[PDB]
RNA sequence: UUAGCUAGUAGGUGGGGUAACGGCUCACCUAGGCGACGAUCCCUAGCUGGUCUGAGAGGAUGACCAGCCACACUGGAACUGAGACACGGUCCAGACUCCUACGGGAGGCAGCAGUGGGGAAUAUUGCACAAUGGGCGCAAGCCUGAUGCAGCCAUGCCGCGUGUAUGAAGAAGGCCUUCGGGUUGUAAAGUACUUUCAGCGGGGAGGAAGGGAGUAAAGUUAAUACCUUUGCUCAUUGACGUUACCCGCAGAAGAAGCACCGGCUAACUCCGGCCAGCAGCCCGGUAAUACGGAGGGUGCAAGCGUUAAUCGGAAUUACUGGGCGUAAAGCGCACGCAGGCGGUUUGUUAAGUCAGAUGUGAAAUCCCCGGGCUCAACCUGGGAACUGCAUCUGAUACUGGCAAGCUUGAGUCUCGUAGAGGGGGGUAGAAUUCCAGGUGUAGCGGUGAAAUGCGUAGAGAUCUGGAGGAAUACCGGUGGCGAAGGCGGCCCCCUGGACGAAGACUGACGCUCAGGUGCGAAAGCGUGGGGAGCAAACAGGAUUAGAUACCCUGGUAGUCCACGCCGUAAACGAUGUCGACUUGGAGGUUGUGCCCUUGAGGCGUGGCUUCCGGAGCUAACGCGUUAAGUCGACCGCCUGGGGAGUACGGCCGCAAGGUUAAAACUCAAAUGAAUUGACGGGGGCCCGCACAAGCGGUGGAGCAUGUGGUUUAAUUCGAUAA
RNA sequence: AAUACGUUCCCGGGCCUUGUACACACCGCCGUACACCAUGGGAGUGGGUUGCAAAAGAAGUAGGUAGCUUAACCUUCGGGAGGGCGCUUACCACUUUGUGAUUCAUGACUGGGGUGAAGUCGAACAAGGUAACCGUAGGGCCUGCGGUUGGAUCA
RNA sequence: GAGAAGGCACGCUGAUAUGUAGGUGAGGUCCCUCGCGGAUGGAGCUGAAAUCAGUCGAAGAUACCAGCUGGCUGCAACUGU
């Protein structure tokens, strides 16, 4: 059944940027949209709108430069089966600096060098390159 | 294997065996030779390679290979053996020439302290 | 391949006991406690800081140095004491060794040397308490195999030396040579110079602080004695030791070896027969860079190699960091407990998580900057590090707990639809066989051909009636149903699941699942029936060199039924289940909705299903919305080929056997896909005196000629499409 | 001279396609005498360790004590308290018995396995000449039943 | 298999308890649809087994009475005749 829903999210971003599609729409939820606005702030997607009272629908618009993927990778690595927390002294940081590493901290759903510039660390929610 | 199938067994390190099962983490074993005669190598080969059972220390009964050309070794003989296998299937073990009951084989020039040659003095 | 263990056992009350809490012990009472997070049992093992390796994570390891523990010939026990149940104490028992006047005694090197033994292997029966520390003492001092040193060992690390400069037509000899020469090779000899280290002789720190005897000052005291402290003076305190270091002498004089040279891997020539031999993994059958020797060269160098052992390379146990369609690997399928994971919103907690601080994380070691040894090794100052644990204070995003919700996951109800889904009973027709009879006559049957077999006692053929069992032609279809195995005439009775339409309802009730349970083709087993056809075994006839086979004639178990057992299949999609997302085309089957329904129509919308194919993935083949694509949860499984799914042990079975499941040993391969050929007692097409149609021969005779064999002194040598 | 209808068959060749475990390439691999190595079973045989039920009871410690003895303390000088030895009980080591468990070595004989230029007799790979294989059963591999394609050819 | 094998305890006296647990059950009391009744009641009687302490003997199942045990194997299944 549906057990990890964030991995599912970024599972249709990743088709939907292979399948080069426009926009890609999931049912919502309050962490998806926390991880949708740390990808809108970094400009990874071009927006997002939640529709939908009783069934809230996340609709993510997704983003091309050259006829080409954006994003041209994102992983689920802290997961159900196996959850990863990091301190900040070991936050990850992906290609280098030049990809990010949504991070959730006390403080909120953030990026990692926005939680390493804040003094935190936390769950490790995936990684965007 | 998920993480969990390992959490509960974990992975088992291949365990490697000994291919000098009879030194017992040891360079070199003595041993008396029971019985000296010859074998006809395997396949591709065609010699008459000398070999020679031996008893060692331990309680091992071996067969080793002894190289060099000649060699004065009878039955009762004390020898040193080491690990080293011949490609004369069976035999896994070389003897010492220069140790004990082996002599150096002789007339050699070349590679000398692999057989136990003193060297010639001028 | 150890699942149950425990009777002082778990707890309680009371007495005792200990320095101290305590089943530590006793009496009684209660009936508990441990265990799948591995109790119990078995094997191995001192633990740590650390060491080796590794980029790291890890793997291996625990010698020296330091901390902790245990032991002191073996077993037991207590005594003294602050501390022991005591290495160099006591008592007892045992084994052993020794003294004895035979009555009794004595001893414990796993302290330092040392001996015998074992082993591949590990050292002196040395000097001094001079320094540090220890015991005793007011002190002097005595004791100290701790310790400071020395002896032996290339065992390791580090440093230095075994000379330096010049030196040719490039001497000799050696090796090679196209015989020109090349190379060893400035290498040598010769000449000039130098003397580190070793050898002989002469100087010479530092490790030395103290302690002693004197006086002087201060304190104390009634005292200018004695004592304590503090200055100064004098004579001394070193095992190492002939020290380190320095100076002088003489003379290149005393000092280079080991391995390798086919590829991996730096380094090539000559000479002597798959033998001798080499080999870490892939040479030698008469011009071997692979064997052995020589010349030359390469790499290390007071060392060099081999062996043994650990890690690395090995992403080859993959946490970082692997896989399971065909290479090893998806349980045959399902239900399901423990376990793992879990849609969405609010509040609360602060367990996981995160932040800060405190305590701790011994010293040494590792690393960084310096210092001292002439440098280095080594020693050492300071720092960093010790990635860990606990506590306290906060954060609340995520996970968890608690409380209340929500409907989209999951279920319930209403109405219908399709179906070889299952269990029970009945019945129908075609056909085979058999029994009886009529007609009828010489064959039938079978095969590549035959024969065995049946038949003149009337077969086979045909017609009529009857009996019995089994399976259900056509429909029928990469069609349907079922979790899988499987399910096929028609009818009735009982019964499960799936799907669709529109609603209502519950409100995470879910997914997966070790162990467990259930179902599980065929064959097989047990009991009782049944038995037409087919047909293991079996018999005969053929074929064949043989034919325990294929072929033929029969034929028992079995196949069939009822009830049990078995629990295995190429149980296959060689593809675990559940969920989400990702271009298409043509069909099949089954619902449902819309429209003058034009039509067996068109357009939507679900379920299952077949073929092709796009991105993507794959070693390739291929998979491709029914993924082998992109992901998430859980489970099963794999770690080279054999040995081997075998042996032993356990469980199960009536048995056959099933299941779980190694080891020694052995090889450098085993394997998957695809490629170029070759081949086929595979297919298609086509040629050739290839066959067919003909004519003439050869093989028989005599002779000619060549060969083989034999003979010989030789019967010269070669040719075997000879 | 004869004859040739024709390509069904023998041989050789050419083209294409298919299968292959062949590649000094079809004149190309399996299972039942000898040698060695490791190993299972095996009447037993000898050890190690260990469980249970007992017996035993040195020294020591502790409880009890009428026998012997006894400096400190008390006393009425008679003794007393206390102590010690001896005896005894409790615990307990060695040791002894009986019966099991497990591990090692061993054992006449026996079952397979592996290895070894060169021995004897004759299934797979092509449609391998009876397609192969899987489960099962019966018989110096074949046959029956079911299943799979990881079978070739199909005017 | 098995009573496998093997082992321990065993007399007497006292105490627990002037004789216990248990068994039996009078009087009494109560009820009764009344009798050879029901309930309660416990006097008296009887009485193991055990524990602890003591004690005698060479010996406590003391006499009579009352399995020998184990291992390998042939044959027959067995009780029976």
């Amino acid at each position: 059944s549906m057990q990890d829903p964030i991995a599912d999210m970024l599972t249709r971003i990743r088709n939907g940027q292979a399948a080069n599609k426009a926009a890609v729409t999931m049912p919502s939820s309050k962490l998806k949209v926390a991880i949708a606005n740390v990808l809108k702030e970094e400009g990874f997607i071009e927006d997002f709108k939640v529709e939908g009272d009783t069934k809230p629908e996340l609709e993510l618009t997704l983003k091309y430069f050259q006829g080409k993927a954006v994003v041209e990778s994102i992983q689920r690595v802290s997961r159900p089966g196996l959850r990863i927390y990091k301190r900040k002294d070991e936050l990850p940081k992906v290609m280098a600096g030049l990809g990010i590493a949504v991070v959730s901290t006390s403080k909120g759903v953030m990026t990692d060098r926005a939680a390493r510039q804040a003094g935190l660390g936390g769950e490790i929610i995936c990684y965007v390159a | 294997a998920t993480v969990n199938q390992l959490v509960r067994k974990p992975r088992a390190r291949k365990v490697a065996k000994s291919n000098v099962p009879a030194l017992e983490a040891c360079p070199q074993k003595r041993g008396v030779c029971t019985r000296v005669y010859t074998t006809t190598p395997k396949k591709p080969n065609s010699a008459l390679r000398k070999v020679c059972r031996v008893r060692l220390t331990n309680g091992f009964e071996v067969t080793s290979y002894i190289g060099g050309e000649g060699h004065n070794l009878q039955e009762h003989s004390v020898i040193l053996i080491r690990g080293g296998r011949v490609k004369l299937p069976g035999v896994r073990y070389h003897t010492v020439r220069g140790a004990l009951d082996c002599s150096g084989v002789k007339d050699r020039k070349q590679a000398r302290s692999k057989y136990g040659v003193k060297r010639p003095k001028a």
